[PDB]
């Protein structure tokens, strides 16, 4: 977050938790009510046969 | 020893100047709450 | 280990084709209000424009 | 009935005025509007690069 003055307030991780995932793709430093896709699961091979 | 790192480790990642934005940027960076070493040696 | 850079007079209020160091573009430079900080080169807006 | 739908009518006003006022997700469609206008301004810009 750049202010007026080009220096950065504060800074978000968006690997930290889900809130912070939020946070990245929303693109926004506040998040609204409501729900947002933020990731894809998907199971991955542990064995090759 | 081990200690958290809070929100401390962030640089500058270029000389380019941004007013009242916010960037989302991928870099090599300190995780946030990461457990990092602590030295007395 | 390179050769001198050859520089030119600068010019205002005109349509010319700029290049600084490594960055180039056309356009009109004229004076500014801004505040840079002492590392920074450029300034960049919004849409990825400096 | 007449003063009692006067004073009705000016009671209803008012109060539609403090819910403007107040409530901020009441003129969410003009707004929504213009976010997508934006975002679609800013995606042709950054696919450009």
């Amino acid at each position: 977050k750049y202010n007026e003055n080009g220096t950065i307030t504060d800074a978000v991780d968006c690997a930290l938790d889900p809130l912070s995932e939020t946070k990245c793709t929303l693109k926004s430093f506040t998040v609204e009510k409501g729900i947002y896709q933020t990731s894809n699961f998907r199971v991955q091979p542990t064995e090759s046969i | 020893a081990y200690t958290n790192s809070f929100t401390r480790g962030v640089y500058y990642p270029d000389k380019v100047f941004r007013s009242s934005v916010l960037h989302s940027t991928q870099d090599l960076f300190l995780p946030f709450f990461s457990n990092v070493t602590w030295f007395h040696d | 280990v390179c050769g001198p850079k050859k520089s030119t007079n600068l010019v205002k209020n005109k349509c010319v084709n700029f290049n600084f160091n490594g960055l180039t573009g056309t356009g009109v430079l004229t004076e500014s209000n801004k505040k840079f900080l002492p590392f920074q080169q450029f300034g960049r807006d919004i849409a990825d424009t400096t | 009935n007449q003063k009692l739908i006067a004073n009705q009518f000016n009671s209803a006003i008012g109060k539609i005025q403090d819910s403007l006022s107040s409530t901020p997700s009441a003129l969410g469609k003009l707004q929504d509007v213009v976010n997508q206008n934006a975002q679609a301004l800013n995606t042709l810009v950054k696919q450009l690069s």
